[PDB]
């Protein structure tokens, strides 16, 4: 599994500067060229610059020429973004990505498709602080329903699973809403048999990272 | 700048039927330049398709890619249940760009739900709050309505719901629609229901509870 890990997702206020990570394979890191394109809803997916190890060479996108600079640390095939002075309207997902071309003779198609692509960091640009959940059990009453509701954090995102993994079909980890209070609230359920909950306990295993929240709650 | 547009905003086909996705530049491009990139609900995108029509490692011969000039396009020849996903095209001719993505929704069947109440978690009353959670399951198609009733009063204003992707096993969506209160109405009322109305009932179901056990 050739792969790209990136850092975690962050808070950010306003006109601040976030730097996001990008951790090669080491051929990646020697060949080919690694790109950062971000989405956010109302303008899909942005590119916005790339880097070329193996030479140092970068070109960004005009819409952010001054505010964004991409480096790279050789010693561990990591790749850095840093935007800087950040408006309300960065708060996305970004991405890095390996470009699809391995390297030339003459160069840099900084233009290129995109072979492999990161996990994912979102940057939310919010004024609101950091804010860890609240988990609490969804209880059941011949299949039954149960799960955990993860009231009440900030930012984006939290993950769930169930049994640390034992347990996933018919698991429904809800979109995270966002409430009038201005915080966030999630939903996980999962389905099963009513002869279970005789045998089988179950645990949701939430886990939210900007505040460094983990919780295992158990459900009746 | 090319601006990428693609057309139409979302394709409702049948599995083994034929999607096909179109691409259109703002100015002329080159077949070379060309990429179409899949997205599944919260991944990142996987490259399908780079310069036109060169399908990348793994990627099933049921995807192709054709156009040149200034119209691009994919062809899911023949759809599966798990090619249920937004799909974007890429000029890499200049400055990259993408277009705003396909969603392809996967037809099916009438599935009505299987309807779920919760009521509130004594630790949460222990704090205040009272959230009451209504759980549509697997239902198709994704047109729904919840409506929460407290002592056969409606309610309004107070409800929040959100909607798992289409699933790419069974098709189906599940959606979580929640009353909120304070723990001080909460005591104050006594039959809380939650009345489900889709495609697949015959007429409105209602699941409700007490404050009881």
């Amino acid at each position: 599994q050739v792969q790209l890990v990136q850092s975690g997702a962050e808070v950010k206020k306003p006109g601040s500067s976030v730097r996001v990570s990008c951790k090669a394979s080491g051929d990646t890191f020697s060949s080919y060229s690694i790109t950062w394109v971000r989405q956010a809803p109302g303008h899909g997916l942005q590119w916005m610059g790339g880097i070329f190890p193996i030479f140092g060479s970068t070109n960004y996108a005009q819409k952010f020429d001054d505010r964004l600079t991409i480096t790279t640390d050789d010693s561990s095939r990591t790749v850095y973004m840093e935007l800087t002075s950040l408006r309300l309207e960065d708060t996305a997902v970004y991405y890095c990505a390996r470009g699809a071309s391995k390297v030339e003779p003459a160069a840099p198609a900084y233009s290129d498709a995109f072979d492999m692509w990161g996990q994912g960091t979102l940057v939310t640009v919010s004024s609101a602080s950091t804010k860890g959940p609240s988990v609490f059990p969804l209880a059941p009453s011949g299949t039954a329903a149960l799960g955990c509701l993860v009231k009440d954090y900030f930012p984006e995102p939290v993950t769930v699973s169930w049994n640390s993994g034992a347990l996933t079909s018919g698991v429904h980890t809800f979109p995270a809403v966002l409430q009038s209070s201005g915080l966030y609230s999630l939903s996980s359920v999962v389905t099963v048999p009513s002869s279970s909950l005789g045998t089988q306990t179950y645990i949701c295993n939430v886990n939210h990272k900007p505040s460094n929240t983990k919780v295992d709650k158990r459900v009746e | 700048d090319i601006v990428m547009t693609q057309s139409p905003g979302t394709l409702s086909l049948s599995p083994g039927e034929r999607a096909t996705l179109s691409c259109r530049t703002s100015q002329g491009v080159s077949s070379s330049y060309l990429a179409w990139y899949q997205q599944k609900p919260g991944q990142a995108p996987r490259l399908l398709i780079s310069g036109s029509s060169s399908r990348a490692t793994g990627i099933p011969d049921r995807f192709s890619g054709s156009g040149s000039g200034r119209d691009f396009t994919l062809t899911i020849s023949r759809l599966e249940p798990e090619d249920s996903a937004v799909y974007y095209c890429q000029q890499y001719a200049t400055s990259p760009t993408f277009g705003q993505g396909t969603r392809v929704e996967i037809k099916r069947t009438v599935a009505a739900p299987s309807v779920f109440i919760f009521p509130p978690s004594d630790e949460q009353l222990k704090s205040g709050t009272a959230s009451v959670v209504c759980l549509l399951n697997n239902f198709y198609p994704r047109e729904a309505k919840v409506q929460w009733k407290v002592d056969n009063a409606l309610q309004s204003g107070n409800s929040q719901e959100s909607v798992t992707e289409q699933d790419s096993k069974d098709s189906t969506y599940s959606l979580s629609s929640t009353l909120t209160l304070s723990k001080a109405d909460y005591e104050k009322h006594k039959v809380y229901a939650c009345e489900v109305t889709h495609q697949g009932l015959s007429s409105p179901v209602t699941k409700s509870f007490n404050r009881g056990e």
